[PDB]
């Protein structure tokens, strides 16, 4: 697209300085207050009224103090460290605009001062690889394509473009000796037309100065009406490019973010940077502009709560607290007074536990050299104890279909089983109807028929002549006919699954013309007759592979070669949520020590409902194995007093603190703390936020079981 | 002292147009349904039934009033014993 | 749909005022044959006096035990709470019907595995031989939601019928008469 | 004590699985898989 | 209920009249999506494919998949008959040149390295998998010298061999490496690291054969507020303003289908959305094009309670809960017999009673202390 | 009484989605990728089925017993004596 | 008592028509478009 003319003449130079915007004084933390639905994003499914719902997306944490961003206004400007800060747009970010905009501003660059306060638009620099500047080497270049997301207009216009920033070489700017930090100016000094209608293109005049832009794929920009309430401005990225979202889209008197744009920036964003905005406002008409907060979005489930007029206008962030717990498993933001059993809604990082015996490598030797077997003398290869490539195999073949039935072609590479049973021969593509679960013809009756009791994979492919090691055979041969010639006739002898045919002693001589019968008689006096069918081999030999699987409880012992380290459990993986393959047997679990117990010799200990109970590692220790999800929580609520407690019923409050990387986030934080609430032991389990008061009571709203009652505070 | 105590005597009578309920008047899902035997004329019934219960049992529970003597009491005190909170009021303004 | 009661709210005002009116009696004949047209304070009295409340006391406090009778009634008011039990079951049965009607709507708007819960989108995304597959799962799932609402709306109206039943045991016991049993009409000596 | 005598036996006559109110999900840790008392020790597994 | 001989009482029927129905179309205008860059210049490789969105335009399937020689159309929880009747809230395509003969490595779970390295498909949304040979009349896609299809993507470790592999829908990681071309087979790329370690990215090149072939993976999107992406129909804009009122249609509005009965209504409901949902997401309201808010009711929404008396074989209509004059004008739900009297003003017309509309009574002064067929609120039903 | 034992019995006619409601008609006319499939959707509606007519079958015998119950006490209190309560008996004042 | 607690404990081990009863072992064998469907099974079958 035409991005327009190119800019020319020098940069306005700025002085870089951090100590000055980043002072304790200028710190005004406002964190996300989840109460009034802040930046929550409106999902787009539809538009729910009047009813509470649990929500799983891109949400900001409850009570986040974010990143708080100030800028200043000019001569020369006057910024800090920002252009050269990379941050990581993990999952995209929210934006809170103009949160102060009629209170007193204090300048960063002015003194003595209160102004009224005004908001400000943030403008970003998105790219997907990061780089140095040269002539300086500081952090901060963006290479390649980059999203550049810049307000205009004096305010009233934002600019959304994607482009490579070439730097210029001319000082002050971009690529040269002389550059600091890529600011932009907005100048309302006559250079906006401020005191007119706003109307300009300082901005990306400046940015032009900055950078040259080339080979510019889009140039989108958006109306912004002047107004001075608080917005909220939020960008992610998903399949369909990449979503900005604005409060003042739908109702800019609202909290709700509204999609607005989608940008086609497909490939993956990893980074951004705050592109620092030092306005050139002279000492006349010098104004204290306001600052906005960037709060990192993460993947969490939500409880929105949805008004009469369609409005998120509460949320309940639901890994936060228990009684966030609380609301989010009854999704009720209104929950009367009592005791509750709730989820777990806190997703924590998990380990990786390994644990692969030692085996050798299975060979496909005798599938690769000589002459593949004709089909009804198929070879089968059975595998037990050892390591199989199925790369190798496959590269050496063009597979023309890879039908697979209870299991996947990709899961049959990175999977462990109990054997691991091949059956090849030589079988022409042409022919794959006759192959196919329940196909009629002589394949199946005579030749080979499938056997669909285990996970079994049909795979037909291409000899490649470069391999040299599989001599093609003289033609393709099958029988038309296996029966048994009685007083009647015809009495005709049918494949089992998976088994070979009853002539196939018969067809041992081989046929040589199309059409050649073979007959044997047999001590009844009946004749058993062979009939086989002979075509000739095309450009390249192609052979069918049915591979079949079993899965062990036990031991897995045909595993996929893999270079995985064996992980050790024995103090790091503890006690926390692990994804665990231990000998082929995979899944999510906690693991405790334990005194060994369970059946001998058996690897894996199992319950009555076959539930992996119990492991018993390599270093010789026994191991107790948890859902993840165990300890049980109950949260008891008092409405009158709005205060909440936590009991882990049935748990010790020891393993209640080494076990603390299961619940909310507030609960990890008092289990890490040694708070002089901490965890105490009663009759029903550990209580958190409990005294024991010696108190006696004939009747409470709050029974915590075996005669205990939850005195509200 | 006064003992509250609630004893409820119906439910709510509900009819589930099964047809309607289940296909809602596609052709195609009507063809498939039709499969599955006489279900949509048996929940009728059963429902039907039910109600027809609830019905019986309310009209026993009310045939009471007919053959029960009382007497008529004062409005307001009857002797010394203020039985206002209990009766119907008598206002001449409307309806009864 | 929703069925009408088979009564009117008149009818049922009627009954209630039939058993205000039934209060009074002999309460001490041998049967139910004959009605006596004693007045509502002498059967009270008459109640009291077979409670074990000797004749000399009641004619003494006569005016002191109509002043309690007349604070327990009024202080009936303050039992409509969300504190007493009996109000608690009165809102738990209103809110049982409509659960049940809540649950019946809810379980048209679930795919229950399909690509939609509606059968037009399904004729329209899809084509014969996968939306006959389609349609015969929201079948197969709509007539087991159905089944068990017919269940439950049986179960429900058998309690009903037995609750309705304890019912006129009650007011035929305790409204109609005095009772002798313990905790059979609260708790303490019954009167009225 | 908070039982009569008739009611020990009645009590001992009677097999329950004693549930672990009190530490129980370190109880099962510790006794291992049982079959008598696998349904109380599948609380912490199944989710109830 | 399925029984000849039906004891009396008041039951519940359903509705087994078929009526008939008109069709409402209301669709918005929009300009046409250009699958212009899918047909000019020379296919993508399919590590580096190229992605198309439309949204808010209207699109002729015909016209794109004319211009090819269809060899596979495999599609999911969408037909690809329906993928050109259908209306959309976008309509995703990723369309690379790929040979034909390698459509076993582009299914879905397949092994190799064409879904772990240069493309994954993506199946949270309906997608549909198209194979086309471009044929030779069309030369405005010019054939490539090879296909080009990465076969590693790792970051060379101390232990080494980090396979790196793609997510459904997204790009390799290999991407910006891969980007100079791979002029021979099995031509290796590596880049240092900051941390020190090499990604290391392998090409296969193989030569294109006498046709070129393409792959497109179309995706698309239903939403519930509008579908813009819509084909191009000259189907015209019906009125439901006179005509197609009070009775059963099969509405087609801005992307949303089914079938309802349309009523007068006072707008009620959110003040920006065109369709109008309940707590249990049932079209409940839609504001159309003329300024109207119109009433969505199914197409059978009235209750229909039939009493019948046995001994005089006589039965009558009660429609519960709806006023006698919305019964007359919306007669085009019930019975043949039903339709027929509601047509002809009967002198035993419709009787507004306090359950609803009844058809067949008349207002009595009768009282009674018992009856067999209650109508409900102390109402009785008197068999003739 | 009957509609249990008819329930049942009708339960085993309709095919539940499958091609047939015979296992033999699936073993024919399918093969065993497919025949897996099919015998699979026929338990699951069965044993959802038998499960549901067991569970009636134990609530009607719990009623039962309760009523049971409920005639002895009827026995002991109408038929072998007299009742001096009411309605307990029948209406009225009750004799034998 | 124990009795519920046994079949609510067992319904968890049945694979209800899938290909396993654990939700692991079917992400591990299969690919989003089975995934999703044997997911689907058991989440059903769950629900009742
Ligand atoms: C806002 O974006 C529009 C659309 O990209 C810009 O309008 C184009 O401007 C270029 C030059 O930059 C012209 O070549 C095009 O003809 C314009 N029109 C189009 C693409 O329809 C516009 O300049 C941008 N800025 C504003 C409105 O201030
Ligand atoms: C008898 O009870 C009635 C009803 O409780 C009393 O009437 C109330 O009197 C108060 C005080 O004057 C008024 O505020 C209320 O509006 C009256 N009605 C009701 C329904 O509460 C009455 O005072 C009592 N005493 C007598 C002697 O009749
Ligand atoms: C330090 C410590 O106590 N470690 C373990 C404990 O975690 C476990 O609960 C117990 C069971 O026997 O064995 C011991
Ligand atoms: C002639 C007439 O009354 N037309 C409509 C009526 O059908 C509708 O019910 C009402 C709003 O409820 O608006 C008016
Ligand atoms: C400013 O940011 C840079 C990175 O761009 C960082 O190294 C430096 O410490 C920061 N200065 C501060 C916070 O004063
Ligand atoms: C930047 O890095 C280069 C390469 O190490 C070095 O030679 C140069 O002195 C550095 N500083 C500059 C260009 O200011
Ligand atoms: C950028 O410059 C810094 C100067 O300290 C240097 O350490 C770093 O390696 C450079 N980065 C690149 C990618 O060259
Ligand atoms: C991207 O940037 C890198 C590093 O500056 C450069 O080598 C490359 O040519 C650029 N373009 C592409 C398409 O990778
Ligand atoms: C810009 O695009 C042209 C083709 O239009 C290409 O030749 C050139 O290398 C590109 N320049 C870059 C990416 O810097
Ligand atoms: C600031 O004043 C403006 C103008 O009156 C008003 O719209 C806005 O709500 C006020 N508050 C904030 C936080 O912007
Ligand atoms: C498997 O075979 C491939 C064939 O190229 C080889 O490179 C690799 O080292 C083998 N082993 C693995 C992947 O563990
Ligand atoms: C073993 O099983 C038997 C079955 O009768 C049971 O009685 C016994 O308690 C079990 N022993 C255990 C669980 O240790
Ligand atoms: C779509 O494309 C075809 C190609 O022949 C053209 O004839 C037709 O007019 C186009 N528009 C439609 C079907 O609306």
């Amino acid at each position: 697209v035409d991005m327009g003319t190119t800019g020319s003449g020098n940069c306005i130079e700025s002085q870089v300085a951090p100590d000055f915007f980043e002072t304790a004084r200028n710190i005004w933390p406002l964190p996300i207050d989840t109460s009034k639905a802040e930046g929550v994003i409106y999902p787009n499914g539809k538009s729910y009224s009047n009813i509470s719902l649990t929500y799983t997306g891109l949400y900001p944490k409850a009570n986040d103090l974010g990143k708080q961003y100030i800028f200043s206004d000019g001569s020369r400007l006057f910024v800090s460290n920002y252009s050269r800060q990379v941050e990581t747009f993990d999952d995209g970010f929210i934006v809170r605009i103009g949160a102060a905009s009629n209170k007193t501003g204090t300048t960063v660059i002015s003194q003595s001062t209160n102004r009224p306060i005004k908001k400000i638009y943030p403008a970003f620099m998105l790219g997907h690889s990061v780089g140095n500047y040269t002539p300086t080497n500081i952090t901060g270049r963006y290479l390649n394509h980059t999203l550049v997301i810049l307000p205009d207009g004096c305010g009233t216009l934002v600019h959304a473009f994607y482009c490579i920033l070439q730097p210029r070489t001319q000082a002050y700017c971009a690529g040269a000796s002389t550059f600091t930090s890529v600011t932009v100016w907005d100048t309302p000094a006559s250079d906006c037309a401020n005191s007119q209608s706003y109307n300009q293109l300082a901005n990306l005049n400046a940015f032009k100065l900055y950078f040259d832009l080339i080979n510019c794929t889009f140039r989108y920009n958006y109306t912004i009406t002047e107004d001075e309430n608080a917005e909220w401005f939020g960008i992610t990225q998903d399949t369909q490019g990449v979503h900005l979202y604005s409060s003042r889209k739908e109702n800019v008197f609202r909290n709700n973010m509204f999609h607005f744009a989608t940008l086609p920036v497909y490939q993956k964003i990893l980074y951004y940077t705050v592109i620092p905005r030092s306005i050139r406002s002279p000492f006349n008409d010098r104004k204290a502009w306001a600052a906005f907060y960037i709060y990192k979005l993460h993947p969490l489930t939500y409880l929105l709560n949805f008004d009469v007029e369609g409005y998120i206008t509460k949320a309940v962030d639901c890994g936060y607290d228990d009684f966030a717990q609380l609301q989010c498993s009854y999704e009720n933001f209104d929950v009367e007074t009592g005791v509750y059993s709730v989820s777990s809604f806190e997703a924590s990082p998990r380990g990786e536990f390994i644990e692969q015996s030692v085996t050798k490598e299975c060979d496909f030797s005798p599938m690769l050299t000589g002459t593949p077997p004709p089909i009804y003398d198929f070879k089968r290869l059975v595998f037990t104890n050892c390591n199989y490539n199925l790369t190798k195999l496959l590269s050496l073949f063009q597979v023309s279909e890879f039908s697979c039935h209870q299991v996947s072609p990709s899961s049959l590479a990175t999977g462990c089983y109990s054997s691991l049973t091949v059956d090849y021969f030589a079988y022409s593509t042409d022919m794959s109807s006759y192959l196919q679960p329940g196909s009629a013809g002589e394949i199946v009756q005579f030749n080979y028929k499938q056997d669909f009791s285990n996970p079994t994979c049909r795979v037909l492919a291409t000899v490649p002549t470069n391999l040299t090691t599989i001599t093609k055979p003289s033609n393709y041969v099958h029988l038309t006919e296996c029966y048994i010639s009685t007083a009647y006739g015809k009495n005709y002898l049918f494949n089992a699954p998976g088994g070979y045919t009853p002539c196939l002693s018969l067809a041992s001589s081989g046929f040589s013309r199309d059409r050649q019968s073979h007959s044997q008689e047999l001590p009844d006096g009946s004749f058993l007759t062979t009939t086989g069918s002979v075509y000739s081999v095309g450009s390249n030999l192609q052979m069918a592979f049915i591979i079949s699987v079993q899965y062990g409880t036990d031991t897995n012992s045909v595993c996929p070669m893999q270079a995985l380290r064996n992980d050790t459990s024995i103090e790091d993986k503890l006690d926390v949520c692990v994804e665990y393959s231990l000998h082929g047997i995979t899944g999510r679990g906690v693991f405790h020590n334990c005194t060994s117990v369970g059946l001998r010799n058996q690897r894996f200990v199992y319950d009555t409902f076959d539930n992996l109970v119990g492991y018993h590692s390599h270093n010789g220790n026994y191991y107790c194995v948890r859902p993840c999800v165990s300890v049980p929580v109950s949260v008891i609520y008092d409405k009158v007093s709005n205060s909440h407690a936590t009991l882990f019923g049935s748990v010790a409050c020891s393993h209640v603190t080494t076990m603390m990387s299961q619940f909310s986030r507030m609960t990890k934080t008092n289990l890490l703390a040694r708070t002089t609430p901490g965890p105490l032991q009663t009759t029903v389990g550990c209580a958190m936020g409990f005294i024991n008061s010696s108190m006696v009571v004939d009747e409470c709203q709050l029974p915590l079981g075996q005669s205990l009652c939850a005195i509200p505070p | 002292g006064v003992t509250q105590e609630f004893i409820e005597t119906t439910i709510q009578k509900i009819t589930v147009d099964c047809k309607q309920y289940v296909c809602n008047g596609f052709k195609k899902c009507e063809d498939l349904l039709k499969e599955y035997g006489q279900f949509c004329s048996k929940i009728n019934q059963a429902l039907h039934g039910a109600n027809l219960r609830q019905d019986e049992s309310i009209a026993n529970l009310f045939s009471s009033i007919k053959t029960q003597n009382t007497q008529p009491l004062q409005a307001g005190l009857n002797g010394d014993f203020n039985l206002t909170m209990l009766q119907i009021p008598q206002v001449t303004t409307g309806e009864r | 749909k929703v069925l009408p009661p088979l009564y009117d709210p008149y009818m049922e005002a009627a009954y209630t005022s039939s058993l205000l009116g039934s209060i009074a009696g002999a309460s001490w004949t041998a049967g139910l044959s004959s009605f006596a047209a004693i007045p509502f304070a002498q059967s009270i009295f008459y109640r009291l006096n077979g409670v074990g409340i000797t004749q000399q006391v009641l004619s003494e406090n006569q005016k002191i035990i109509a002043n309690k009778f007349n604070q327990a009634l009024g202080a009936m008011q303050t039992g409509f709470t969300t504190t007493n039990l009996a109000f608690n079951k009165v809102q738990d049965a209103v809110n049982a019907n409509a659960m049940a009607l809540s649950k019946l709507a809810a379980e048209l708007s679930n795919t229950f595995g399909a690509i939609s819960s509606s059968i037009s989108d399904i004729l329209a995304r899809l084509d014969p031989p996968e939306q006959e597959a389609q349609i015969d799962r929201l079948i197969n799932g709509r007539l087991t939601s159905l089944n068990a609402f017919v269940a439950q709306q049986l179960v429900r109206t058998e309690a009903a019928a037995r609750s309705a039943q304890l019912a006129q045991d009650k007011v035929n016991e305790c409204v109609k008469s005095q009772s002798k049993r313990n905790g059979f009409c609260g708790t303490g000596t019954h009167i009225v | 004590k908070y039982r009569s005598a008739i009611e020990d036996l009645l009590f001992n006559k009677v097999t329950i699985a004693d549930p672990g109110y009190m530490q129980g999900y370190d109880e099962c840790m510790q006794q291992g898989p049982q079959s008598a008392r696998d349904l109380i020790c599948a609380q912490y597994v199944a989710g109830y």
